């Protein structure tokens, strides 16, 4: 698994790879690895695809029934927070869960990494999963906060396309989404092969 | 350690040896292995010490109660099924066997093996760790049909070659009687004891 | 698993008077890929080519000792060592280290040097042999390559027939093998020619 | 004492435009031994739903009796039978429920979903689930599933016309592979079968497999 | 595996299956596990499929050069007593478990050998992981001085019984059946097994496969 | 963790590591070099176990040299490379293995540039570019992503640069210098040492 | 239980035409030692029910007395309801799986045989909870040494009759005494069909030494 | 490892941490602040496990805030550092111990400034100057050659930079950054922030 | 396994049980577990089959080359010496008891026990795993001065007791009685065998 | 154990503490950890005293007896090679033996640094044992090439000094030596009780 995010100037680029796996079988190629809490919130995952799957839909109802309840859209900050919690309470039973949370609320745009250690940092730019750090080369060499929409739709899909190029576990199709002011935008859904051999010609 | 019990027209024989050990040091060498449950009924403690004399001191207790609310005293298959209860309920804890003997006016004298918390009856049971020395001896000689008399030899000759055999057991041999009439107790001295082949 | 460290898989295919030798060109650390071009199958003769799967470093010794022993066999007796012959050097070879052997599981793939008669075996890393008929796979991916290949492969099968097959056969399994990919080499051996070809191949 | 035991068993399900297809072997095995050779492993769950269970046998009998109270539970509560998309996301849960001594089961859901299309869930022992086209799962998924890619998603091959995958054809295709797996998994065996999922109902077909 | 041995009226029978397999995947559909040793001496094997292959081949080398030497008919007996002087040797580290039988001077004669090194001389035996279910059928049947055809009969419902129940065994039977005069190695005795007719179909053309790149080399 | 890095260009080889002796803790030694030179053109970055990264050069340095002096002329790159990997693997399954991670590189007449891959277990691979350690992780894709077959050296500098400035912003390890060299038909140069 | 002490081993389930018949030896195993030679491991549940079962005898004498007490708990009804094989079965699959679900299994593999509404019905039940039903059964060594010789004669003739499934199963008894270590040549053979269920025993099975002089 | 310092001086408190959040061997921040609030005169850095650090310092900070809600006034320095020593050995031999090194800096009207150490089996300590993580080792003997009971502020600020300084140089990990802050009688001040 | 071997005035008598097992398999119910070393000398093996039949096969070669040498039919205390080497030099690897009993011109029938490296000559030895469920048995029932007759009798009797309680033990029992005349095997078959108290 | 070695304008200084023990026992206060090896030669001891003292001495009888046979005193480069190769030999059979070789030979002053894992490294100064990462602190932030003679003996008696006060396991009496050109001198041995005190006044 590979999953990035980083915050420009025009909003917040998120990015996954679609592989799954059981030791070395690839069970999946077409796995969703960014769930949609609500419009203008997002949460990526990596990691147990179970646990992601589970703690992150639960995430999404409470941030559900805040809205109810509050009669409002909860921040990101809160969302990673609650998540954080929600996930601090097994702590040392060996769940499995790497995720970013992506919106943005009236603070501008928000981007949270959360793990299941209770890990819970606010930042320009993230990457989890095991192809991670290919992804972090990539992206930080080409990374520039002044980067046009265009320009910041290339380095995730150069990103992800690289890192599943080098890790064994990760691959697919690379799914990106585009975080603006007026909610989420789904952006692609390239498969990375046809991507790589472009990136070879 | 090594136990015995036998059915005889008219009652029981439970006999078993005096040796309590803490690995290779006699730490009791007269302990009495057979501990009365009721007036009639007794009962041949194996395994370890703790666990027998807490079990066999709870059920006379149950037993006790038990004979007073009915007002007639308790069967020998009441008394072994108490046994067996206890016994397979804390079977992961507890680690002794406790051979039921004894008689009772509905089904005379009758031996029950409890071991484990699986109940059965024989015509004669033995325990203990010096049992499987005498597993050969017993099926050998053991005969139906035998009286009283012939029952407390029997006993006594088993337990015997058991003793010289078995490091865990030894000492003397404590011999108990149960018939209608009542309790005889005996004791059979490290110098009246059976000689066999001990060479 | 020492056998699943590098990954890789290989696989061999009869057809009528024709014989396909297949490999992956992935050469990874665990995890992590570092080249896509390793090779796998190595020649062991005209018309005798030996796909070797397992731990990288194994694949090269049990490859460079297999040649010293082909080429003094070649120059003592004067002749090109048949297909047959040759795995029972590989077993024996891989037999020598029975408590302490070599991480590799060999494919053998070639036409006796007279009679051009197919030939296809594999064997274990303790060097037990298994000469079939149809088709031989091994490496990380053996399940996948099995499925594809029991359904797949057809007997008497023409040149352009087998390769297509083991083509397809090979693309689908290691395409199911998280390491096993980056590209696929394909040799097919004739009486009269070999043709090898590098099949449009998955890079992730 | 292990509370596991690995019963064998492959499940495959298929999803076509107005049908859905869920077919096992009926092999039980334990050890190098087999229980019996009459041992299905998809079960009727509603009129379009079947699931198809694998792994260890004590836990398939036990799922399969809890999704089945469930389904009841809620057609007294809701006035309605399950979908197949709601009963995936409720097994889903159920299995995540034991996420720390968890069933041991390989889940593929097979049904008709709202439109009246082929439906297929594909499912991990710990609930992580996706809708897919076309699914194998159990002792011999990993010989099976590269065929379906090459042959219903026509993964690998050029110039091929990508025509959709008629009844006749997809029942033909789950008899291949599944004899090609009687081949080579010790666990796959004895008999096949198939249940066809569609409008008209569920229909079922048995077709002999290798007894060795 | 199952393999099995029996000491019929006029000689023995030897019998196997043909399933090699990986754990508990299929590899071999038809591997030969009856090996010769020499002319009148047959051996099965069971366990590790490389020690097995290498015990038997290397005792057969050792018969031969005895054979010529002496210039006779090797014995059974030195068979089974070089065969587990080797395995005892090796303290049962060489997975062999081995069925020998032939028919020298002496007669008919069947032994177990096991890896650490024992052996059985018996009128019938059974080796492998599917060697209960034979010795059931061998137990429920045997009967002392066979005739040719009710021996072989008997072996083949052995053999047969652990194709069946034993799921490391399968495909078909072979059985080898020594006398005094000949020797009759029926590799497939029986084929109680088979795959489908093939209900539908998959092929693909003269270009299907995307290539890459190519290298034509002629001989 | 100690970091290599290869690049290897149409008529060069450009080859780095970082300078730091680490015990523990504590950086006893900040201008540690990494790299052996084998012959006029051949240069064997080590690491690893300490000891056997030294020991293990050492030997195939000295007997690259018996080679050049026992019969005039040195030893190729390519046969250096498989020498080594030889060596390596001989001990692999004895009572002492050499736990080192190599890259040979080096320069031929007829043959180029080139530059060798070689992990503990004797895995010998030939590529355009490699790297060691856990800074291989996050440096790795920057030259998939930048990397050409026709790289001239100036623009290689640059590349390598790149990966290096990674290291020094993301790697949790402080490698503040590396030692830069290259090899071309002149033999082997030292290039201005990257710091930060 | 944890560590199983007393066990039975093998138990044989065969099905006729109009009825089951079930067989099992009279030992209660300690270890390698034949201990308790005379304790019966079949058990009749009610009119149309028997169990048979091996492993740990002190776990089948509790389950034994929960069944015993449920069989009559039913009758005081006096309802006209009666629980039936399969039921029975049903039951104890779900014991043995909840047990096994809290780390604390019954330490016994059982057979169900029963005759109810002129339909025989043969039930397995381990302690994992894996259960099943089948023409014939044999646990423990009777699936490597008794099933093999069931599954042959019925793979020839699917429907035997009485006579014929007796024969078979005092031929399956032979054999078992004969290659496994933890039998006893004195078993008791269970039947059930229309007219209830009916324990013979102790029957003992003829054993040929012949080959000790070849 | 995470490194925290503190040196107290006549009238204040001066205290620093690195900036540092890694995951295995990624930086994944160097904005991290390992400083916080509890009250006006009152800071608190925390490392160690994570989780653990965050949630059992937002616990305290959550706590101190609502005794000077009920009361009117805040919890003093010394009262502070013991309150956080009794949760944390509370917690010591339950189900869920926090694993966290701690550092108490604050300022008291009448008691003057003080600096607690707490490591994570809860032993409270005051001290002079302290240190917490691998950085310690090679910087309190720094910290005992230098320090002076009257050291002025100014003086401080040039102490802590030296004992940076060598962690720059002699410290395996990467710490380019540290947060510096100090505590006197007019609370708490952000200083400028120490890099290399 | 269950072995034994009795002394009488002019010879030996040894017995034993033939199953060979593995685990709870019966690999072999026939099995012979009586080897002669020599002329007048046997042994029987108890064990490690592979270790008794290696030893017993060494020892039967070491003694055929010593009587020739010597030109004499070799002691029974020689072939026990011969053994007690062999098991003790490998008393760690080995595992098996390989008891041995025979007579020659010197010193009449001797039994020699050499379980582990340890030689004892004495007047009669049980061994194997069944050997345990006998040692009461034979030590009430053993008296000095037994004829050939009783010998074989007590052995019998000893070995079909040991038989039925041992789950390693059973089959048929081996006979075999030493004396100057010569060896006479002698098989008990189930059947035949001596029948005791088996409720 | 505290050693630390540093060259500067007039030679190398090394210096060391003299605690032994065993466990929290304090074995002895006046150990010695350096070896004089020769007159212009020096070894410091650190680890494993009965290794130290055993190795070192060897050490030392083959620079005897190369002199003897080269007619020429052994460079400090080539010692300290000699040391190096003898304890690799041995590795991963639990030796522990940190040392630092000192003299000054044909090349100037040489300073090497060698250990019981095989690694042997020259440089500009060093510090082993378990009170070095003290030494070094203070060491690293008082040394500067052009120190006085007067100047490098009093940083080397504080960079012992300290990490006597911090490291349980080091303290006693600091041994002083000065290598110069025409050899080495013994400068002090000043116990660091003494010391100390005085550093607090």
């Amino acid at each position: 698994t590979t999953t990035l995010a980083f915050k420009f100037q025009h909003g917040v680029i998120v990015a996954v790879d679609s592989r799954a796996t059981a030791g070395n079988y690839i069970s999946s190629s077409r796995v969703n690895k960014v769930i949609e809490i609500n419009p203008s919130l997002l949460g990526t995952m990596s990691g147990c695809a179970a646990d992601c799957q589970y703690w992150e839909r639960l995430l999404a109802k409470e941030c559900r029934l805040y809205y109810l309840r509050n009669g409002e859209r909860i921040s990101v900050s809160a969302a990673s927070k609650l998540l954080s919690n929600m996930v601090y309470q097994y702590r040392g039973m060996d769940l499995s869960m790497g995720s970013m949370i992506c919106g943005w609320d009236k603070k501008g745009p928000g981007l949270y990494y959360v793990d299941q250690n209770g890990t819970r940092l606010s930042g320009n730019m993230f990457s989890t999963g095991s192809g991670s750090t290919y992804a972090y080369g990539v992206m930080d060499s080409g990374y520039q906060p002044s980067l046009s929409p265009e320009e910041a739709y290339e380095l995730g899909r150069r990103a992800i396309t690289y890192a599943t190029h080098r890790d064994s576990y990760s691959g697919g199709i690379i799914n990106m989404y585009h975080m603006k002011e007026d909610g989420w935008v789904k952006v692609e859904s390239t498969d990375v092969n046809e991507l790589l051999h472009q990136y070879q010609e | 350690t090594t136990i015995m019990a036998v059915e005889f027209d008219g009652g029981v024989v439970v006999g078993s040896d005096s040796r309590v050990s803490a690995g290779e040091a006699v730490v009791n060498r007269a302990f009495n292995k057979l501990s009365p449950l009721h007036q009639h009924i007794y009962c041949a403690l194996s395994g370890s010490a703790a666990d027998a004399q807490a079990m066999a001191d709870m059920a006379a207790y149950q037993l006790e109660l038990h004979g007073l609310e009915l007002e007639e005293p308790p069967l020998v298959l009441a008394a072994a099924n108490v046994v067996r209860n206890i016994s397979y309920k804390y079977r992961e804890d507890l680690s002794a066997h406790l051979m039921i003997a004894g008689w009772d006016r509905r089904d005379g004298g009758q031996v029950y093996g409890t071991m484990g918390g699986m109940l059965t009856r024989q015509p004669f049971a033995i325990g203990g760790s010096g049992s499987t020395y005498i597993y050969g001896y017993v099926d050998a000689a053991y005969k139906p049909g035998m009286s009283p008399e012939e029952c407390r030899s029997f006993t006594t000759n088993a337990i015997a070659l058991a003793m010289n055999r078995d490091g865990s057991s030894g000492g003397v041999i404590h011999l108990v009687t149960i018939t209608a009439a009542g309790v005889d107790y005996q004791v059979i001295l490290g110098n009246e004891l059976p000689k066999f082949y001990d060479e | 698993s020492i056998m699943s460290y590098n990954g890789g898989a290989v696989m061999a295919m009869k057809g009528k008077n024709c014989v396909a030798i297949a490999a992956d060109r992935r050469f990874g650390i665990q995890a992590q890929m570092v080249t896509t071009d390793f090779q796998k199958i190595f020649p062991m003769g005209d018309r005798l080519y030996i796909g070797l799967a397992g731990l990288a470093t194994d694949v090269q010794t049990v490859a460079q000792r297999l040649k010293f022993r082909l080429n003094l066999y070649e120059l003592k007796e004067g002749r090109q060592i048949k297909p047959y012959t040759l795995m029972s050097m590989v077993a024996n070879l891989l037999y020598e280290k029975r408590f302490g052997p070599y991480y590799t599981e060999p494919v053998i793939a070639g036409l006796d040097p007279k009679t051009f008669k197919p030939f296809i075996c594999s064997l274990d890393l303790i060097g037990c042999p298994m000469v079939t008929d149809d088709f031989v796979v091994s490496g990380t991916c053996s399940e996948q390559m099995y499925g594809m290949c029991e359904s797949l492969w057809e007997p008497n099968m023409d040149p352009e027939h087998l390769f297509e097959t083991i083509s397809q056969a090979m693309l689908n399994a290691v395409d199911r093998d998280a390491v096993s990919g980056m590209g696929v080499i394909v040799h097919i051996i004739e009486k009269d020619k070999i043709t090898t070809r590098t099949l449009k191949a998955r890079m992730d | 004492f292990s509370p596991y035991a690995f019963n064998g068993g492959t499940v495959l399900a298929i999803a076509g435009e107005d049908f859905s297809i869920v077919a096992s072997d009926t092999r039980l095995s334990e050890g190098f031994s087999i229980h019996t050779r009459d041992s299905p492993k998809c079960y009727k769950l509603t009129d379009k739903t079947v699931i198809g269970c694998s792994g260890f046998h004590g836990d398939c009998l036990t799922l399969t009796k809890i999704i089945e109270a469930r389904l009841k539970m809620y057609k007294h509560s809701n006035n309605k039978t399950m979908t197949t998309g709601a009963i995936a996301a409720m097994l889903s849960t159920i299995l995540y429920s034991r996420r720390f001594f968890p069933y041991y089961v390989y889940n593929i859901i097979g049904g008709l979903d709202e439109e009246g299309k082929g439906a297929v869930y594909s499912f991990d022992p710990v609930g992580s689930y996706q809708r897919d086209s076309f699914k194998a799962g159990g002792s011999a998924s990993a010989m099976l599933q590269p065929l379906l890619d090459n042959q219903v998603g026509f993964k690998n091959m050029q110039n091929v016309e990508h025509v959709p995958l008629s009844l006749d054809r997809a029942m033909r295709l789950v008899k291949d592979v599944f004899i090609s797996a009687a081949e080579r998994d010790v666990y796959t065996g004895d008999a096949l079968r198939i249940c066809i999922v569609t409008k008209e109902g569920i229909r079922e077909e048995t077709v002999p497999l290798r007894k060795d | 595996t199952t393999i099995a041995g029996l000491v019929f009226r006029d000689g023995v029978i030897l019998g196997a299956d043909t399933r090699a397999t990986n754990d508990s995947v299929v590899m071999d559909k038809n591997c030969e596990k009856i090996h010769f040793i020499a002319p009148k001496i047959y051996c099965c094997g069971a366990g590790v499929a490389a020690d097995a292959e290498m015990t038997t081949r290397m005792a057969a080398s050792n018969m031969e050069l005895h054979s010529l030497s002496t210039g006779r008919e090797p014995r059974v007996t030195t068979v089974t007593r070089l065969l587990r002087q080797t395995l005892f040797r090796y303290r049962g580290h060489v997975g062999a478990s081995l069925l020998v039988g032939g028919v020298d001077f002496s007669g008919p004669q069947l032994y177990s050998v096991h890896p650490h090194g024992s052996y059985s001389r018996l009128p019938f035996t059974a080796l492998g992981s599917g060697q209960d279910a034979a010795l059931a059928v061998l137990e429920d049947r045997f009967q002392p001085n066979m005739t040719l055809e009710a021996a072989q009969e008997l072996l083949v419902e052995a053999i047969t019984a652990g194709i069946l129940g034993d799921l490391g065994s399968g495909g078909s039977v072979d059985a080898c059946v020594i006398t005094g005069t000949g020797a009759k190695l029926l590799r497939t005795l029986s084929s109680p097994t088979k795959p489908t007719e093939r209900p539908s179909q998959y092929y693909f053309a003269p270009g299907t496969t995307a290539v890459q790149s190519q290298t034509v080399k002629p001989l | 963790m100690e970091y290599l890095i290869g690049i290897q260009g149409p008529d060069y080889v450009l080859v780095a590591s970082d300078q730091v002796a680490a015990s523990s803790i504590v950086q006893m030694k900040d201008d540690h070099d990494k790299m052996f030179k084998m012959s006029e053109k051949i240069l064997l970055l080590c690491v690893g176990e300490a000891g056997d990264t030294v020991q293990f050069a050492e030997y195939i340095q000295k007997n690259v040299q018996l080679y050049k002096m026992r019969n005039g002329y040195e030893l190729s790159p390519t046969a250096a490379a498989n020498f080594t990997r030889r060596n390596l693997a001989d001990c692999l399954r004895s009572r002492t293995p050499y736990h080192v991670n190599l890259l040979l590189a080096g320069y031929d007449e007829h043959e180029g540039p080139a530059l060798y891959y070689m992990d503990y277990l004797a895995a010998l691979a030939k590529a355009p570019f490699a790297a060691h350690g856990y800074g291989a992780f996050l440096t790795l894709s920057i030259l998939d992503r930048y990397y050409t077959p026709t790289i001239s050296r100036e623009r290689a500098v640059e590349l390598l640069r790149k990966c290096l400035e990674e290291l020094q912003k993301r790697f949790i390890l402080n490698l503040p210098t590396f030692s830069v060299r290259i090899i071309d038909k002149n033999g082997i140069h030292d290039l201005d040492n990257i710091s930060f | 239980t944890q560590n199983p002490m007393v066990t039975g081993t093998s138990v044989l389930g065969v099905k006729f035409e109009g009825g089951v018949v079930i067989a099992a030896d009279m030992l209660g195993s300690y270890g390698s030692l034949a201990r308790f030679r005379n304790i019966s491991r079949i058990m009749r549940v009610n009119d149309s029910t028997m169990l048979g079962a091996s492993g740990d005898y002190a776990d089948f004498q509790y389950l034994k007395q929960v069944l015993g007490q449920m069989v009559i708990d039913e009758e005081l009804l006096g309802d006209g309801h009666s629980y039936s094989p399969r039921a029975i079965h049903s039951w104890l699959t779900r014991a043995m799986y909840s047990r096994r679900s809290k780390m604390n299994p019954l330490w016994n593999t059982m057979v169900i045989g029963g005759y109810a509404d002129g339909e025989s019905f043969l039930g397995y039940v381990d302690m994992l909870g894996v259960a099943y039903e089948a023409p014939s059964l044999a646990t423990g060594y009777g699936a490597y040494l008794a099933q093999p010789l069931l599954r042959e004669v019925l793979e020839k003739q699917p429907v035997l009759s009485q006579t014929e499934a007796r024969e078979l199963v005092e031929r399956c008894m032979r054999v078992l005494y004969y290659r496994d270590a933890r039998s006893y040549n004195r078993f008791q053979i269970a039947t059930v069909t229309e007219k209830g269920v009916e324990i013979e025993g102790p029957l003992s099975a003829e054993t040929n030494w012949e080959i000790a002089h070849m």
